[PDB]
C-alpha cells in the first residue's frame, strides 16, 4: 500500500519529445534482457504511439563491473520538470564533503524502483527501444517506479532515504553522505582499507532495507603561468602583453605599459628585445598577482555552473567553472593516465565526468559544458565511454586558442 | 479485427473538423455510393445523420488502369486537430542487412488498414458525406469504424496493432526471422522447405484468428522477390530498376527529379556524383524554370549514365567476418564509398557530398563520411566497421595534434587510392628567422560600407588598399590577402583580428567565400607561414602603426 505524490510539468511546458538513436547489437540486446525483467517486475508497461513523448536510452558498462546499466537520457525531462524546492522535498549540500581523505559514489539507483509514481506523470517517461536493421518498429515502455535518471526520484524518496542512513549516520558521525541523482557520494578521513570497509557496511546495510573513489584532497587548481627566459624576442613580448591583456578581465591591477613600450616601432618578430629595468618590475608584480586566487569571487547557489575546456595536446586538457564571466570558481588541469593516449573524443568525455564529479562534490550540482567539440564528433562516439548513472548538460563551441592562456 | 482498440484524442481545446462538401459529378457520386456500400457490407464505416456536426470531404479518383475508381477522404483537417503520435517506424530495413537463409518467403496482409478497428470514441469525427445530385437529397454520411487510410493516426496504430499480433508468433520461434514492414513481412529461416513452408502456414493461421489475412496474390515463394524496392535472390540482391529522365529540356523540377533517383541509385552503384547537377538548382526561382545544364553537369550526368548501364549486385552479410568501409575522395567536396566483408563484393554502396560551413578543408569533410558511415552501419548491422581511408597516418597525425578541437576516427588502414586527403599548408609554430614582418590591419565603416585594408613592415614597405560594399570582417581577410600577395615565400603577418586568425588556424582548403579561397590558394603557394594575434588598440608595435595607417 503506497500513496503517490502529485507532480506537475512547469507551467506552459509540455513533455519530451526527443528521438531515439541508433544503438549497438550488444546495447539493443542488453536493453531488451533488463526492459522485459522490468516488465515482469511491473517496473514499467508496454505502451503504443498514442503517447506522444519519447527520451532516448542506451546502455553502458561500468569498467570494474561488466554487467550492462540501463541509462535513460532524462536531460530533457528533467528540465521540464516542476522545482522541488517548492514542495520542499529538494536536498541539502553539505560542504566538508570535498574535505574529506577519500569519497565512494555508489549505484543507489535501484532503491527508486519500490515507490511508485504518479499516474498521471508516467507518459512523459515514455523511451522506445530500437532494432537492428528496423526488423522491427520500436517498442516502448513507459514507467510505472520512480525512474532512474529522473530529478524527482531524489526528492521523493528524500524521506525514505534518510531513514535507511540515520543508523549510519548517528553510528558514524564522521562519515559525510550526500545524496545526487541515483548517486550516493560518501566520504571519510579513514584510510582506504577501512573506508572501503565501512563503504561495504553500508552496502550491506543498503541491501538489507532493499564504486569510484575519490581523493577531493588532492584536486589542485592550476593558474595562468607566464613564460620564464633571458633573452626576449619581440613576438614573445607580444605574446606575453597579448595574454596579459586578456588576464586583466579576471585580476585586478594588471599593466602592460612598460613591457609594451619595449615595442614602440615596426619590428621584425624575432629581433630580441632587452628588458628594460622597469619592464622586469612590471613583470614581477603581474607575475605575483596572478601567483593567488582572485579576490571577490564566491559560489552564488541561485545560478547555473559552466564549465570550458581546451585541448592542450599531449594528453592534457585545462578547464575553468565559473558562474559569470571572468570570475572562476575554480580552473584545472585534467590528465589522461590510460596509456593509450590515442583517442580525443575518449579523453574529453572522461575528462567531462571528471569535472561533473568535482561540481557535484564542491557545490552538489553538475555544470553545463561548452565541449571543444564538433556536434556531430561528439554524438558519434562519446556514449562508448560514459559511465555515470547522470548525465550533464552541454553545448558545443569552436573557438580558436587566441593566446594559449591556460599552458 | 478483434484487436483492442488504442485510444486516441484530439489535441486539447479542439473540436472536430467541420468542413464543407464539395459539389461532385454524378458519376463520381455513383462509384462512391458503390464503395461505400460494400465498405458498409464490410463493416469498416457506418450510416450517420445529420445531429453529428462534423464533416472531411470525400473525392473520388480514377485507378491506374481499369478505369475503376478510387475513395479518398481528405482528412488534411482532422490530421492537424488529432493529437500527436509517436511514430514506432524508426527507420528502412536494408537488403545488406539480412544474412543468408536457407528458405524465404515474403506476404502481405490484405485491406491492412482496414482489418484493424478504430476508437469507438474517436469515430464521429471521421465523418464525411456523399453529395446528392444537385442537392437532391442532403446526402449521405458515413463514419469510419477502422483505421482510414489518409488519418494522421492510422500508420503507427497499424505497425503498434501488428507488432502485439506478430509477439507470439516470434517468441516461440526464435530461430524465424521476420522483418515486419507496415504490412510487408518477409521471412527467412535455415529450416528444410517442407518444414519453412509448415511454419508460413501456423504463421499464417495465426494472422487469420486476429482478422489478418494473406493473399495468394502477395505470397511469394520463389526467388527473386520483390522487397522494399529490391530483388533477393539467394547469394545476392539487386535494386528494381531505376529509370532517368532523358530530357532534351530541362526544368528545375526535372533535376530535382534526376539527383533523386541518382542518390537512390548510389546505395548499389559506386561513384555517383551529384554536385554539378545538384549545382543547377540553386539560385533558382520556380520549378518550372528551364534550366540549361552546364558543361560540367553534362560530364556529371555521362558520368553516372556510365555507371548506371552496367549491372550491379549486393551480397548479404555474414556476422562471422568483419566489416570493411572503403572512401574514396572524388573532389570538389564529394566521397564514395563501399563496404564489404570480401573484396569485390559489396554488401553496399554510397556518397558522402555535403557542405557543412563556410570554410572547411578535406580532413574534417573525410570524418564526417567516417561518421556518417559509422551510423548507417549501426543503423544496419549493429557495428562499426574498419576503415581502409586514403590518408597517410603521418597527415592524421599532424591534423588532431594541431587542431585544437578533439577528433577522432576509429581503427583504419591506410589505402593508397589516390588522390590522398592531405593537409594543402600548415602554419608555423615559431616566427621564421629571415623573413619580413607583416603588421596587417583592416577597418570598414558600418555605416558607409567602405574601408581599407592595409600594412606596415619591419622592411619599411607600407600599403593601403580602399574598400567598397565591405564589411568590418572582410577588411580584416583583405588586410592579410595583401600581405600575402606582397610578401615573398616565408612570412609572418600580424593581425589583430580573432576572427581572421580562427579561420586560417583551421587550415581551410576550401571556402563559400571567394576572398578566404583567395587566401587558400596564397597560403598553399608560401613555403612557411606564421600567424600571430595582438590586441588591437593598445598600441603595440607595429599594429598601432598600421591601424594608424588605415586611418
Ligand atoms: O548532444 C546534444 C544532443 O543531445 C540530445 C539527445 O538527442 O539531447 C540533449 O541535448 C542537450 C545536451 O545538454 C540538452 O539541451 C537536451 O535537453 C538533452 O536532451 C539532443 O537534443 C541534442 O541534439
Amino acid at each position: 500500500p503506497i500513496e503517490t505524490v502529485p507532480v506537475k510539468l512547469k507551467p506552459g511546458m509540455d513533455g519530451p519529445k526527443v528521438k531515439q538513436w541508433p544503438l549497438t547489437e550488444e546495447k539493443i540486446k542488453a536493453l531488451v534482457e533488463i526492459c522485459t525483467e522490468m516488465e515482469k517486475e511491473g517496473k514499467i508497461s508496454k505502451i503504443g504511439p498514442e503517447n506522444p513523448y519519447n527520451t532516448p536510452v542506451f546502455a553502458i558498462k561500468k569498467k570494474d563491473s561488466t554487467k550492462w546499466r540501463k541509462l535513460v537520457d532524462f536531460r530533457e525531462l528533467n528540465k521540464r520538470t516542476q522545482d522541488f524546492w517548492e514542495v520542499q522535498l529538494g536536498i541539502p549540500h553539505p560542504a566538508g564533503l570535498k574535505q574529506k581523505k577519500s569519497v565512494t559514489v555508489l549505484d543507489v539507483g535501484d532503491a527508486y524502483f519500490s515507490v511508485p509514481l504518479d499516474k498521471d506523470f508516467r507518459k512523459y517517461t515514455a523511451f522506445t527501444i530500437p532494432s537492428i536493421n528496423n526488423e522491427t518498429p520500436g517498442i516502448r515502455y513507459q514507467y510505472n517506479v520512480l525512474p532512474q535518471g529522473w530529478k524527482g526520484s531524489p526528492a521523493i524518496f528524500q524521506s525514505s532515504m534518510t531513514k535507511i542512513l540515520e543508523p549510519f549516520r548517528k553510528q558514524n558521525p564522521d562519515i559525510v553522505i550526500y545524496q545526487y541523482m541515483d548517486d550516493l557520494y560518501v566520504g571519510s578521513d579513514l584510510e582506504i582499507g577501512q573506508h572501503r570497509t565501512k563503504i561495504e557496511e553500508l552496502r550491506q546495510h543498503l541491501l538489507r532495507w532493499g564504486g569510484y573513489e575519490l581523493h577531493p584532497d588532492k584536486w589542485t587548481v592550476q593558474p595562468i603561468v607566464l613564460p620564464e627566459k633571458d633573452s626576449w624576442t619581440v613576438n614573445d613580448i607580444q605574446k606575453l602583453v597579448g595574454k596579459l591583456n586578456w588576464a586583466s578581465q579576471i585580476y585586478a591591477g594588471i599593466k602592460v605599459r612598460q613591457l609594451s613600450k619595449l615595442l614602440r616601432g615596426t619590428k621584425a618578430l624575432t629581433e630580441v628585445v632587452p628588458l628594460t629595468e622597469e619592464a622586469e618590475l612590471e613583470l614581477a608584480e603581474n607575475r605575483e598577482i596572478l601567483k593567488e586566487p582572485v579576490h571577490g569571487v564566491y559560489y552564488d547557489p541561485s545560478k547555473d555552473l559552466i564549465a570550458e575546456i581546451q585541448k592542450q595536446g599531449q594528453g592534457q586538457w585545462t578547464y575553468q567553472i565559473y558562474q559569470e564571466p571572468f570570475k572562476n570558481l575554480k580552473t584545472g588541469k585534467y590528465a589522461r593516465m590510460k596509456g593509450a593516449h590515442t583517442n580525443d573524443v575518449k579523453q574529453l568525455t572522461e575528462a567531462v565526468q571528471k569535472i561533473a564529479t568535482e561540481s557535484i562534490v564542491i557545490w552538489g550540482k553538475t555544470p553545463k559544458f561548452k565541449l571543444p567539440i564538433q556536434k556531430e564528433t561528439w554524438e558519434a562516439w562519446w556514449t562508448e565511454y560514459w559511465q555515470a548513472t547522470w548525465i550533464p548538460e552541454w553545448e558545443f563551441v569552436n573557438t580558436p586558442p587566441l593566446v594559449k592562456l591556460w599552458y | 479485427s478483434p484487436i483492442e482498440t488504442v485510444p486516441v484524442k484530439l489535441k486539447p481545446g479542439m473540436d472536430g473538423p467541420k468542413v464543407k462538401q464539395w459539389p461532385l459529378t454524378e458519376e463520381k457520386i455513383k462509384a462512391l455510393v458503390e464503395i461505400c456500400t460494400e465498405m458498409e457490407k464490410e463493416g469498416k464505416i457506418s450510416k450517420i445523420g445529420p445531429e453529428n456536426p462534423y464533416n472531411t470531404p470525400v473525392f473520388a479518383i480514377k485507378k491506374k488502369d481499369s478505369t475503376k475508381w478510387r475513395k479518398l477522404v481528405d482528412f488534411r483537417e482532422l490530421n492537424k486537430r488529432t493529437q500527436d503520435f509517436w511514430e514506432v517506424q524508426l527507420g528502412i530495413p536494408h537488403p545488406a542487412g539480412l544474412k543468408q537463409k536457407k528458405s524465404v518467403t515474403v506476404l502481405d496482409v490484405g485491406d491492412a488498414y482496414f482489418s484493424v478497428p478504430l476508437d469507438k470514441d474517436f469515430r464521429k469525427y471521421t465523418a464525411f458525406t456523399i453529395p446528392s445530385i444537385n442537392n437532391e437529397t442532403p446526402g449521405i454520411r458515413y463514419q469510419y469504424n477502422v483505421l482510414p487510410m489518409g488519418w494522421k493516426g492510422s500508420p503507427a496504430i497499424f505497425q503498434s496493432s501488428m507488432t502485439k499480433i506478430l509477439e507470439p508468433f516470434r517468441k516461440q520461434n526464435p530461430d524465424i526471422v521476420i522483418y515486419q514492414y507496415m504490412d510487408d513481412l518477409y521471412v527467412g529461416s535455415d529450416l528444410e522447405i517442407g518444414q519453412h513452408r509448415t511454419k508460413i502456414e501456423e504463421l499464417r493461421q495465426h494472422l487469420l484468428r486476429w482478422g489478418f489475412t494473406t493473399p495468394d496474390k502477395k505470397h511469394q515463394k520463389e526467388p527473386p522477390f520483390l522487397w522494399m524496392g529490391y530483388e533477393l535472390h539467394p547469394d545476392k540482391w539487386t535494386v528494381q530498376p531505376i529509370v532517368l529522365p532523358e530530357k532534351d529540356s530541362w526544368t528545375v523540377n526535372d533535376i530535382q527529379k534526376l539527383v533523386g533517383k541518382l542518390n537512390w541509385a548510389s546505395q548499389i552503384y559506386a561513384g555517383i556524383k551529384v554536385r554539378q547537377l545538384s549545382k543547377l538548382l540553386r539560385g533558382t526561382k520556380a520549378l518550372t524554370e528551364v534550366v540549361p545544364l552546364t558543361e560540367e553537369a553534362e560530364l556529371e550526368l555521362a558520368e553516372n549514365r556510365e555507371i548506371l548501364k552496367e549491372p550491379v549486385h549486393g551480397v548479404y552479410y555474414d556476422p562471422s567476418k568483419d566489416l570493411i568501409a572503403e572512401i574514396q575522395k572524388q573532389g570538389q567536396g564529394q566521397w564514395t564509398y563501399q563496404i564489404y566483408q570480401e573484396p569485390f563484393k559489396n554488401l553496399k554502396t554510397g556518397k558522402y557530398a555535403r557542405m557543412k560551413g563556410a570554410h572547411t578543408n578535406d580532413v574534417k569533410q573525410l570524418t564526417e563520411a567516417v561518421q556518417k558511415i559509422a551510423t548507417e552501419s549501426i543503423v544496419i548491422w549493429g557495428k562499426t566497421p574498419k576503415f581502409k581511408l586514403p590518408i597517410q597516418k603521418e597527415t592524421w597525425e599532424a591534423w588532431w595534434t594541431e587542431y585544437w578541437q578533439a577528433t577522432w576516427i576509429p581503427e583504419w588502414e591506410f589505402v593508397n587510392t589516390p588522390p590522398l586527403v592531405k593537409l594543402w599548408y600548415q602554419l608555423e609554430k615559431e616566427p621564421i628567422i629571415g623573413a619580413e614582418t607583416f603588421y596587417v590591419d583592416g577597418a570598414a565603416n558600418r555605416e558607409t560600407k567602405l574601408g581599407k585594408a592595409g600594412y606596415v613592415t619591419d622592411r619599411g614597405r607600407q600599403k593601403v588598399v580602399p574598400l567598397t560594399d565591405t564589411t568590418n570582417q572582410k577588411t580584416e581577410l583583405q588586410a592579410i590577402h595583401l600581405a600575402l600577395q606582397d610578401s615573398g615565400l616565408e612570412v609572418n603577418i600580424v593581425t589583430d583580428s580573432q576572427y581572421a586568425l580562427g579561420i586560417i588556424q583551421a587550415q581551410p582548403d576550401k571556402s563559400e567565400s571567394e576572398l578566404v579561397s583567395q587566401i587558400i590558394e596564397q597560403l598553399i603557394k608560401k613555403e612557411k607561414v606564421y600567424l600571430a594575434w595582438v590586441p588591437a588598440h593598445k598600441g603595440i608595435g607595429g599594429n598601432e602603426q598600421v591601424d594608424k595607417l588605415v586611418s
